[PDB]
């Protein structure tokens, strides 16, 4: 049949990329019906910020996402609706993967790199308050059953993708009790999965070793408490925020797909913007839903566009149009 | 004729420190080093130890550090001596220069970096407990004291040093009482410095641009968001934890360092680290004391022997031993004083 999927085209350049996937998988006759629905900051009753009751029962009846970029206030007014989304659909697991473009040449050779970081817990527990004039506290919290649901997570992904290694990233010499819980967890799953081979390294440790050396890595791990900036450094190793894709994934199968990049304001509007992010996303929401035929098709299309190179676009080799590059593909797909 | 405080530490800390010496010896350098040998691992540690170390420092005003190594089982680092003397100190501005090396070929070549952080709250804060039978909170403090002192100190440190910007990072995106507060303290003193650009970044954008496009920033200001991973992160653009060199400071002292610390940095056996980043340092810190011509010196020396890729350690690519390396400094820096003009 034609499975429908809720379409959150978002704000800043969130519009202009949705439409270029809209239209790529038009062209692919891709039996995927999308539900425009729009998610801003609604203020509840209680003044508890909420989702537009119209984007939930969306979500609910179709249970799988994508969406474009959410702006959030870069100093004060509404918290994040992105961790609202994640936390309102308890997506735990957020699912970063970088690999290389082989038409696209980049100080680093064949990475191939999966992120797994934990999606609800750690900075995403919304508590930071005034103590007094001048001091502001933060709380974060982890607990037990989350970091083994990640963990479970993560040694599953390395079983069900067929990765060798998989790379607890944590830094326990400095919070001992919350990454020694993580690690703690990690360990556990590790010895009921001798098949996928385990370490631990120190945040630090990787980050280093990361721009000197991305092939030493697998599926890397990691609670909330360290942000995403692993997967950012990652993002950058292969072409930049331009052409990495995310997936925040969650029980029953549930996910909403979305890009590791922002609203890019200063791109907006302009028809400049990149679209190879939300539409890798959309190969992997396709991926999820068993639309095998569609995805690798679509996806031949936007790597051997970027291999011909004729058509590129700002943030990679020279300058064209978004509607330029989704033209192309476009015409890729039909072929 | 000038004495400096030298802590040796743990790992190879002992290795770098004789070749900071030995280099030193061979350029007539007027320093006399005075050792602590102050080392959790070894049962050297105590309170006493690091009060004389303060002692050392009421006098000396300035040292050159390892790093003292922390036994994880029953001790966080918050808690180990490397942090009591930080505290003691009260370092407070984290200085490390990501500056490439010609002749040490990287991906990012032609690069010159500094990247300045706070270095007494944020993370190391954290007071964590646990609420529930499985549940673990850490808490975290910012204030508006510690922001203001940094921020002063980077736009001081950028006019001093000539740099041209000062970029702000922040995560007021998701902090916003938090790191708002930071980035408020340091729009406020950017006023103070019309000379200097001033911007500001998200840390997500900060990490892909220094991986992907390192040359637009200059000087990097932030708190201590997350610890030392940007600078360990940054420090692997210009041939990692052997070559990076850093600076911790405080209202009167000044702790040259390694910029990477990493807790494997370097480790390695008995005679293969690279004494790059300590010998760099060790002529930063002539160039505090305002030794002028010998940091240059040392400096041109090292720049050169790594230039020409005779000697080579193993982080280099190379097969020479530490001795070899610092063997060839010393010759090199003998040949630059016997033949000066
Ligand atoms: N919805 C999300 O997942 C998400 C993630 C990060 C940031 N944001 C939000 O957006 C804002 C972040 O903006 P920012 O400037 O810090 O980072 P950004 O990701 O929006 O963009 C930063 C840099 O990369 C460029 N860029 C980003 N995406 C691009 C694309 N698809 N094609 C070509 N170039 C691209 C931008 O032009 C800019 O130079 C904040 O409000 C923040 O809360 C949202």
């Amino acid at each position: 049949g034609v499975q429908t999927v809720t379409l959150i085209p978002g704000d800043g350049i969130g519009p202009e990329i949705s439409a270029a996937v809209m239209k790529i998988f038009d062209a692919a006759k891709a039996p995927i019906q999308w539900e425009e629905r729009n998610v801003t900051a609604i203020q509840g009753p209680g003044g508890k910020w909420m989702i537009p009751s119209e984007a939930k029962e969306s979500m609910d009846k179709n249970k799988m996402g994508l969406k474009g970029p959410l702006k959030t206030p870069i100093a004060a007014g509404h918290p994040s609706m992105n961790l609202l989304l994640r936390k309102t659909f308890d997506l735990y697991a957020n699912v970063r993967p970088c690999v290389s473009i082989e038409g696209y040449k980049t100080p680093y050779t064949d990475v191939n790199i999966v992120t797994i970081r934990e999606n609800t817990e750690g900075e995403y527990s919304g508590i930071e308050h005034v103590i007094v004039d001048g001091v502001v506290q933060s709380i974060k919290l982890i607990t037990e059953g989350a970091s083994k649901r990640i963990a479970e997570f993560a040694f599953e992904y390395a079983r069900n993708n067929h990765r060798s290694n998989v790379t607890a990233v944590h830094k326990a010499n400095i919070m001992r009790m919350s990454d020694g819980l993580f690690l703690q967890k990690c360990r556990e799953v590790a010895e009921s999965c001798k098949d996928i081979k385990f370490n631990e390294m120190y945040l630090d440790t990787v980050c280093l070793n990361m721009v000197q050396d991305p092939s030493q890595f697998d599926v890397l791990v990691m609670p909330n408490l360290y942000g995403d900036i692993l997967s950012d450094l990652c993002a950058g190793l292969i072409g930049g925020l331009g052409v990495t894709p995310s997936g925040n994934i969650g029980a029953n199968g549930v996910a909403i797909f979305e890009s590791v990049h922002g609203t890019a304001p200063d791109i907006a509007g302009k028809d400049m913007a990149n679209p190879t992010a939300l539409l890798l996303s959309a190969v992997m929401m396709l991926r999820h839903m068993g639309l095998f035929d569609h995805a690798a098709r679509i996806e031949a299309a936007c790597f051997a566009t970027i291999k011909d190179g004729k058509s590129l676009t700002k943030d990679l080799g020279g300058n064209a149009k978004c509607s330029d590059f989704t033209e192309e593909i476009c015409r890729r797909v039909k072929d | 004729s000038f004495p400096v405080t030298m802590l040796p530490g743990d790992g190879v800390g002992p290795e770098l420190m004789h070749a900071v010496k030995e280099v030193f010896k061979a350029a007539a350098v007027p320093v006399e080093f005075q050792e602590h040998h102050l080392s959790e691992v070894q049962n050297m540690a105590s309170e006493e130890k690091l009060e004389q170390v303060l002692s050392s420092m009421k006098e000396n005003k300035v040292a050159i550090i390892g790093k003292i190594h922390t036994p994880m089982e029953y001790k966080g680092e918050l808690a180990s001596y490397d942090m009591r003397l930080r505290r003691k100190l009260d370092l407070f501005a984290n200085v490390v220069h990501v500056k490439s090396l010609p002749g040490y070929m990287t991906r990012h070549n032609n690069l010159d970096l500094v990247i300045i952080r706070e270095q007494t709250e944020g993370e190391y804060s954290s007071l964590e407990h646990e609420s529930a039978r499985g549940v673990i909170e850490c808490l975290k403090i910012v204030t508006r004291a510690k922001s203001q002192r940094i921020a002063k100190f980077a736009f001081d440190y950028a006019t001093k040093k000539g740099r041209g910007k000062v970029t702000a990072v922040h995560k007021a995106n998701i902090m916003k009482l938090g790191d708002g507060l930071f980035l408020q303290c340091c729009e406020e003193v950017a006023e103070l410095y019309p000379k200097i650009k001033f911007e500001t970044m998200i840390i997500d954008n900060c990490c892909m641009q220094l991986v992907q496009n390192p040359y637009q920033f200059d000087v990097l200001v932030m708190p201590n968001l997350y610890g030392n991973i940007i600078d360990n992160l940054a420090a692997g653009l210009v041939g990692g934890a052997g070559v990076v060199p850093g600076e911790s400071y405080s209202a009167e002292y000044a702790v040259f360092e390694t910029g990477a610390r990493h807790p494997f940095a370097q480790a390695v056996g008995r005679n293969i680290a690279n004494p790059t980043a300590m010998l760099l340092s060790a002529s930063n810190m002539l160039r505090h004391l305002n030794l002028e011509y010998h940091s240059s010196m040392i400096a041109d020396a090292v720049k050169k022997v790594i230039k020409v890729g005779k000697v080579r350690t193993s982080d280099m690519g190379g097969y020479a031993t530490c001795h070899d390396f610092t063997e060839e400094i010393c010759r090199r820096v003998k040949d630059l004083d016997e033949n000066l003009y």
